[PDB]
């Protein structure tokens, strides 16, 4: 249930790992937590997955609804709004989808974090899911504004791969996407954390890594 | 599991599944329910099986330490009165509900040993998940005075259907004879890819060489 | 959870509360801006509580209050403003509870410069000074004994000085960055105050 | 679980029904039947009757003195006069005793029969807690019981035969097995007289 | 509805060469009291169809309505014999109303049985239907015969023989290990009367009074209640 | 509770070689891995080993209460202890608590000595935690990922085998019951005891 | 006081190659710890290049059969054309998520061919949320056989590696993982139906199991 | 609360204890005996009686056709031949399933008698919920009539008189108030016979 | 609720405990002295939780560890330390929960400079670094980055620097002030660090 997402001078980075489970037994290993809402906004999964996708794909389509209506592309703040909205309109009922929604809009970069409870926030820095404070210890020990996009992805990695080493319900694989002005691009589709931790950690394979 | 037990011409005979489980798993595909008390007694039980061979152990040695004091021939009221004081006296917490057959001066006899720490003398019975199918099948064919052949063919008839119907209870079939003198135990008695060397990875290894 | 402090005083009105966003164990934000609702006209409206809550019922009775103020093309009251909010909270807690305690604070030319405190459970009154929170508890006292009539801004801004130094010191949550609405003069004066 | 005691002339008579051998002999002149929980009911039985032999042994006198189916078995007391055997109330009040210090756990209603030299034959009842009374009349207890009450209490004489008091107690059981659902099988019966006591079965 | 009060005890039915045979015992008790002693437990909804029951008495009472109901609508709006609903239809019917009370969370504490002939090739009866007042018989293949199960769940299925109730566990050992094939109506009544006497002794809700109906290429035929031979 | 601190022991026998396989995971609140050097088997004798799994705390009172027990007991007798009597002991102490017990479901796996020259037979077993004995002659698994375990080995199990074969097939087993585990993995510890000697090797698992 | 929700046990497989995909089940229902009987489809033909099989209650898999099956059959009949196994796949994730508040106690596997002769498999949850994956298992021996499936298929934790796979081998290693769940668990059953989906149409086998 | 009703030759009788009058008279040939919660029984009989006067309203036809102490009270039916009185089944059958229809709260048991033209004296029991059987021999209710039941089993007979039923009846609710705790009172007895109704209170 | 932090490397080891006692909603002191527990020799023993629960358990810890030095006239191995206060907290978890999580640390001439983690189930092991507390979220995974072989005190100092500023940022109790036990060539050393 790991998610990550910051903003950069290039735009933003959005950073997920692809574990799911029943409980103890994780059902399946790679899953997709990021979902193009629209040409230029993305929305990760957090909690509920099926909660998160449904709603997540019923906000893309009003946004569909809205733009080709009026002609001109919606404000992460709108579509923030919209679901924030939603998501109360089922308090107490059980839903646990926690959602950060990053894109780009005529008034530049922008990035909401939203919760079942309508829990809507503006911010630059956000991460839900059971390894979500291990990425926030880990960015803002090291987080800097005004970094090239190659650090960028190499302190998202980092953090995910932190996260999913002390996180029993985060692993798999390590997805990172770049959102710039022009859409996005996938940096990084698909990473085992096999290689990641044995690249990062323990470079010799020699003895266990005590820690 | 399914366990029965039957009175024949001046005999007696036990029969068993072989099948433990471990919940909606099973765990051993051949244990063994028969328990050995004396060369004349024996029993087999359904319910914790760390219970069943706890007090089946301490009964037997209990038995055993009272024959040689009294030099007289086991007794199997006596091991009814151990076993009923010692489970009313524990509030019926210790789950085991016991067949127990033998084959004293008195003749051959049958007594169900129930949780609560009743006992009640039966000719037939049987006890388990599969208890109702094989008493079933016991009442439709069970006779008086039976012969050891057609006693083992029942025994059969019994745990094989036990075995057929219940989920809970499978495997073989192990059989026991008690007879005033001597004894048969016929545990089978029906019963109805590999990797490259070097294959898997590693990075530790040390050889001791034992004294 | 979330510490509100408002201090009414002759020509001058001043609200404080700390900037956090509360999730779970950690702080979302340290610069939170939920909290604070400023009416068109001279009108404010701090909520404390959840989150969403105080999202929904803030922006309700603000969007509904520019709805009256344009369709009758005046400014409404500082009372009636806030007598209204006390009958929505109440409708709401009846019906959909909303966990939020609230401080309207304002100015007319009819009444001068007020205050009023709200619980959760819509328990309006109008009072001179109060507070809101665990953190109300570590600064009422404080509030009672520094205030006195014919008050002066400057010293209002003193006292909450040392209602932050208190809560910083003492508070369990030591809470570090204030927001401060000062009205007075018929101006709004946005501060940030870090202890 | 039905059971039934009927006190006719010269003697006492107990009925019960065979669902879960609901009759126990205490002594050669002592029988007690029991309802409700059977392992509760196993011990105590096994507890009066050690008490039972116990006193017997102990109040002996030191030197000489007095110079459909219906399958039965017949015992004649090997005590004559009862010079030692213990008497039907002390056994019935030391189960009472017994049942009372453990009331918060026992659960079982018994009833006692049993001829004696000094009070003749006696019926006793000890019921939940530790109630003990005296019926002169009749006892009735388990479930199958409440159906047949008005029954009995129609049809019942002051001084039965041997054969009526029989008659009685067999259809009164038969009735009710016919009635409740929780009593059947064969129905077992025992005649205690003053000299011998005799238990047959009937399979109808 | 909110619990059972007054239930019956099984039902055991099996298809055999001229039909299918199903049987039940005649009683029904209030817990622990058998206040009932001669009831009708087996029902009929039309020609070639037959309704079993094993719960609280109410629930299946109902359910008799509304099927026989269903028979008499059918028969309404019947202009050929090809029109009369089919065992099949009949029991997807109480399956799919079973369903929805389960969905509404107010089943009906029942286990229903519904068994028939599902083929008009046999008999002509059904071309002119008499429900007031009322040869050899003709073998059935056994694929034109249909027994269905009907679970408080809803879950529903089809087999040669079914049993509900304490049946379940005895008399379903007896067929599985016994039954056999296009068998005479004599031994079909001699291995359901096994059953039955099974379940009498170790059954304290059942009992010896039994009913026993026949559906067959002559219609169905209620025989005369008779006390097991035990 | 045995999620709290979950674990995976398995074992397996082979043609004059044994193996026992466990993870080396320690965590807390199930899902916050502490430790990665937490190893379940411990040596109890020169020819016989037991893999403890579940609540820590339990594993090292009892791993601690066995090891007195054995000393003593090879101390008075002056002997090695068999499995046989080890593996009674084990019952007979857990037991012991059947009210109040330990959280643990242990494995007892080592060789039997056959004297006459002097033999070595495969001895393996594993219990509830009251001590349910059930001796089955072939693979033994338990902890919280017992299921996956038991479909490996009996999709793997290959009989009697080399001790190079037995290494391959019980490491492809337990690597391959870890992976679809959430609570259990972060390393594995594979021992091949044989009566000539005694290889102790470490996978290179997936350690996240 | 009633509780609307009965396991009734079982086990589907799905594994997928490059132009065909395998989805075998067992045929047993059954109750706590009896059986209802011995042959009970969990596999159930949506398209002439799908089929979707379940696990969970019997009602509410054939429920949902139907109504997904009367779906598709109204969309083909209004729209002239067969849905794809995409459009399916989404259709009855919206089915799913529809009672969200009262969700069907089914686990679903969703197996067919898509229009460029892919096998495609998807795996669900009981509440909607799916995902595309190279092979799958749902019902009591998920637990059991994953594991199989994720060495045979995946062959991490390996070395050496072999990935040249036929039909006709995975049909074998189909056989052999529901052959060992029904040794080593009791739910799954006592006969298999194995569907096979290729390009030319599909067809199906039946193999017999242990009887426990 | 004991119930209970008996069909003799040409005729039902219908006896009920008075302890908290449980015989309601829905028609000049119906009668119906409540046991259960009191509240719950007034009212469904309330509704009952409205329907079966709008019943008895419905179904007739348009023009003119056929061309201790025992105080007692007799009524002779006004309408002969039973040209529109209400069928005994039908009423039964209404009450069965308006007491299904809210057997969740609805808790009582009643009793049906009367006579009509197509089937006679007839008696039925509408049990806990919607359950309804057709009684041939005698009905029974409350928690009194347990204790009688296995009485009345032995002294019924096929066809009894007037005075034989009588007798039997008052003795069985005698015996039902005699053991039963929560029964007492007079004893209420109505007389069901084809061309009239007697209705009699008895005070032992 | 009580943050405590351990870094163990070659030749150094380092302790670091946040410094308040809070009682109710107030904090009684800022300079809380009853986290900490010196044993005669070389050994450290960090604990959190209750403040009684840690009081008692510390000081019986403490005063048997000294009466075994004074009766057998030696220095308890850091091993033997931990285990005995394992055992100890296990009993006591089966007779009386002592709710206290517990970080051993010291340095032997046998097994070198050491650390032990320990929960408040006795779920001990020995580690290389850990934390205990809700805090301890927020610095495990900086410990693991930061974290290498041949590591120098300075280095590891600056690593719980990182820690402390984490946690006065993000952790939902703002903690500031934080002591700090240094072990190495043969000396302990407190300090004390306000961020």
């Amino acid at each position: 249930t790991t998610t990550l997402a910051f903003k950069f001078k290039d735009g933003i980075i959005v950073a997920v790992d692809s574990r799911a489970s029943m409980g103890s037994f994780i059902s399946s290993q790679n899953v997709e937590k990021i979902i193009e809402i629209n040409k230029n906004i993305l929305g990760t999964m957090a909690g509920g997955a099926a909660d998160c996708l449904y709603w997540e794909k019923y906000l893309g389509k009003i946004i569909k609804i809205y733009e080709l209506r009026n002609n001109e592309k919606i404000s992460v703040r709108a579509a923030s709004t919209i679901l924030s909205n939603i998501l109360y309109q089922y308090k107490g009922y059980g839903l646990c989808c926690g959602i950060i929604l990053s894109g780009y809009d005529h008034t530049g970069f922008n990035m909401f974090y939203v919760d079942d409870s309508g829990k809507k926030v503006e911010g630059n820095l956000f991460s839900c899911g059971s390894g979500s404070t291990y990425a926030y210890s880990i960015l803002d020990s090291a987080y800097d504004y005004n970094l090239n996009l190659d650090q960028a992805v190499e302190l998202a990695r980092n953090a995910i791969y932190h996260a999913t080493f002390r996180d029993g319900g985060s692993g798999g694989k390590v997805r990172v996407f770049h959102i710039h002005k022009n859409g996005y691009d996938k940096i990084i589709e698909g990473e085992d954390v096999f290689d990641l931790h044995y690249h990062y950690t323990n470079p010799e394979q020699k003895d266990q890594y005590v820690m | 599991t399914t366990i029965c037990g039957l009175v024949c011409q001046n005999a007696v005979i036990l029969g068993a599944d072989t099948r433990a489980t471990e919940g909606p798993i099973v765990a051993d595909k051949n244990c063994s329910k028969l328990h050995y008390i004396s060369k004349n007694i024996w029993c087999a039980g359904a319910g914790v099986a760390g219970d069943l061979e706890h007090t089946t152990l301490w009964l037997q040695h209990n038995v055993e330490l009272h024959r040689l004091n009294t030099n007289t021939q086991p007794r199997v009221s006596m091991c009814v009165s151990r076993l009923t004081q010692e489970l009313f006296k524990y509030q019926g917490y210790k789950v085991c509900a016991i067949v127990l057959g033998g084959v004293d001066v008195n003749g051959p006899q049958l007594y169900g040993i129930h949780p609560h720490g009743s006992s009640c003398l039966l000719p037939f019975t049987a006890l388990g998940s599969g208890s109702l199918n094989a008493m079933a099948v016991l009442e439709a064919k069970y006779r008086d005075n039976m012969t050891i052949e057609e006693g083992k063919n029942l025994v059969c008839e019994a745990i094989c259907a036990g075995i057929f119907n219940d989920l809970g209870s499978g495997g073989n079939v192990d059989i026991c004879v008690i007879t005033k003198d001597s004894y048969q135990h016929i545990r089978p008695y029906k019963e109805p890819t590999i990797y490259p060397k070097g294959t898997t990875p590693i990075l530790s290894e040390k050889i001791e060489y034992i004294k | 959870m979330d510490t509100l402090i408002g201090l009414r005083g002759n020509n001058f009105v001043v609200l404080a509360a700390d900037t956090y966003s509360i999730n779970s164990i950690i702080k979302l934000k340290n610069d939170d801006n939920t909290k604070f609702y400023d009416i068109h006209g001279n009108k404010c409206l701090l909520l404390g509580g959840s989150i969403g809550d105080r999202l929904q019922f803030g922006e309700f009775i603000r969007k509904n209050v520019h709805l009256y103020q344009y369709q009758n093309n005046t400014d409404m009251f500082v009372k009636s403003f806030a007598f209204f909010t006390r009958k929505n909270l109440a409708y709401y807690l009846r019906r959909n509870p909303f966990e939020v305690n609230c401080l309207i604070a304002g100015y007319d030319k009819k009444d001068g410069y007020q205050l009023y405190w709200c619980d959760y459970l819509s328990n309006m009154d109008s009072v001179n000074k109060g507070a809101h929170g665990y953190g109300a508890y570590l600064v009422s006292a404080i509030l009672d004994k520094y205030y006195h009539e014919n008050l002066t801004v400057d010293e209002a801004l003193d006292i909450f000085k040392l209602c932050f130094e208190e809560l910083k010191k003492r508070f369990l949550l030591t809470q570090i960055n204030y927001e401060l609405r000062i009205m007075y003069d018929n101006k709004v004066e946005t501060q940030y105050v870090t202890v | 679980t039905t059971i039934i005691g009927i006190i006719y002339d010269n003697g006492v008579m107990l009925a019960c029904d065979s669902r879960t051998r609901k009759i126990n002999r205490i002594n050669e002149n002592l029988y007690v039947c029991r309802s409700g929980a059977s392992a509760h009911s196993q011990k105590i039985i096994e507890i009066i009757k050690h008490y039972c032999v116990s006193m017997k042994n102990e109040n002996r006198k030191k030197g000489r003195f007095h110079e459909n189916l219906v399958t039965k078995n017949k015992y004649f007391y090997e005590d004559k006069f009862n010079d030692y055997n213990p008497l039907v109330e002390n056994v019935a009040h030391i189960t009472k005793k017994i049942i009372y210090t453990n009331n918060n756990f026992l659960s079982c209603a018994l009833i006692f029969g049993g001829y004696d030299k000094i009070k003749k034959q006696q019926l006793y009842a000890v019921n939940l807690n530790g109630s003990i009374i005296e019926k002169h009349d009749f006892a009735v207890s388990g479930s199958g019981s409440i159906y047949i009450q008005s029954y009995l209490q129609d049809k019942y004489k002051k001084f039965m035969t041997k054969k009526e008091c029989f008659n009685l107690i067999l259809n009164c059981v038969k009735y009710a097995m016919h009635n409740d659902n929780s009593s059947g099988g064969l129905i077992r019966i025992v005649n205690i007289t003053k000299s011998f006591v005799e238990e047959f079965t009937v399979v109808n | 509805t909110l619990g059972p009060v007054v239930t019956g005890t099984s039902v055991i039915a099996i298809k055999y060469k001229h039909g299918i045979m199903i049987a039940a015992d005649r009683k029904a008790s209030y817990g622990s009291y058998a206040k009932f002693q001669n009831v009708e437990r087996i029902f009929k909804i039309n020609n070639k169809t037959v309704m079993g029951f094993s719960g609280e008495l109410a629930d299946a009472q109902y359910l008799h309505e509304l099927l026989t109901r269903k028979n008499i609508n059918n028969l309404s709006e019947k202009k050929r014999k090809e029109d009369m609903y089919t065992p099949q239809h009949y029991h997807s019917y109480v399956s799919r109303v079973f369903y929805v009370r389960k969905n509404r969370i107010d089943p009906l504490f029942n286990n229903i049985i519904i068994a028939g002939i599902n083929s008009q090739k046999y008999d002509n009866n059904d071309d002119n239907v008499l429900l007031y007042t009322n040869e050899e018989y003709k073998e059935i293949h056994k694929d034109d015969l249909y027994i269905g199960f009907v679970d408080m769940h809803g879950t529903n299925f089809c087999d040669d023989y079914i049993t509900t109730g304490y049946a379940r566990y005895f008399a379903l050992t007896l067929l599985r290990d016994h039954y056999k094939d296009n068998m005479t109506e004599e031994e079909a009544r001699i291995l359901i009367n096994e059953c039955l006497r099974i379940l009498y002794f170790r059954d304290a809700t059942s009992s010896n009074f039994i009913q026993i109906v026949k559906v067959t290429s002559k219609g169905v035929e209620y025989e005369e209640p008779y006390i097991l031979p035990c | 509770i045995y999620n709290y601190n979950g674990g995976c022991v398995l074992g397996m026998s082979g043609s004059n070689c044994v193996a026992i396989a466990c993870d080396l995971r320690l965590g807390a609140n199930t899902f916050t891995t502490v430790s990665t050097k937490f190893s379940k088997i411990f040596k109890m004798n020169n020819n016989v080993y037991v893999g403890l799994s579940g609540l820590a705390t339990d594993i090292q009172t009892l791993y601690e209460i066995l090891r007195y027990r054995v000393n003593l007991y090879e101390v008075r007798q002056d002997a090695e202890m068999d499995v046989e009597c080890f593996a009674n002991m084990l019952s007979s102490i857990l037991y012991s608590n059947r009210f109040s017990p330990y959280f643990v479901n242990p494995i007892v796996v080592g060789f039997k000595l056959k004297h006459y020259k002097v033999n070595y037979e495969p001895y393996l077993t594993a219990y509830d935690l009251i001590g349910a004995k059930c001796e089955t002659r072939d693979f033994v698994v338990n902890g919280v990922t017992s299921e996956q375990l038991f479909g490996m080995c009996e999709s793997l199990y290959v009989k009697d085998q080399d001790e190079n074969g037995l290494f391959e097939t019980i490491s492809q087993c337990l690597l391959s019951a870890l992976d679809r585990d959430c609570i259990s993995g972060w390393g594995a510890e594979v021992l091949v005891l044989t009566p000539e000697k005694i290889i102790k090797k470490k996978l290179k698992a997936r350690m996240d | 006081r009633w509780y609307p929700y009965i396991d009734n046990g079982g086990t589907v497989i799905g594994l997928t190659g490059k132009d065909y995909v395998i989805l075998a089940a067992d045929t047993r229902l059954s109750l706590s710890y009896s059986i209802y009987t011995r042959f009970c489809p969990k596999i159930s033909k949506l398209t002439d290049k799908c089929i979707i099989g379940s696990s969970g209650m019997q009602s509410d898999i054939k429920t949902l059969h139907s109504l997904l099956q009367k779906k598709i059959q109204l969309f083909v009949l209004e729209h002239s054309h067969y849905p794809d196994i995409h459009v399916i796949a989404r259709l009855l994730c919206v089915i799913l998520y529809s009672r969200r508040f009262f969700p069907y106690y089914a686990f679903n596997i969703l197996a067919g061919v898509d229009e460029n002769n892919k096998g495609v498999l998807y795996n669900y949850d009981s509440v909607g949320s799916y995902c595309e994956a190279t092979h799958s298992c749902v019902g009591s021996g998920s637990q059991l056989i994953l594991p199989i499936l994720d060495n045979r298929v995946e062959q991490k934790n390996q070395l050496i590696k072999n990935t040249n796979f036929n039909l006709g081998d995975d049909i074998n290693f189909v056989k052999d993982a529901i052959t060992s769940a029904t040794e080593r668990d009791i739910y799954t059953g006592d006969k298999t139906l194995i569907y096979v989906i290729d390009k030319m149409g599909i067809n199906v086998n039946t193999l017999d199991l242990k009887q426990d």
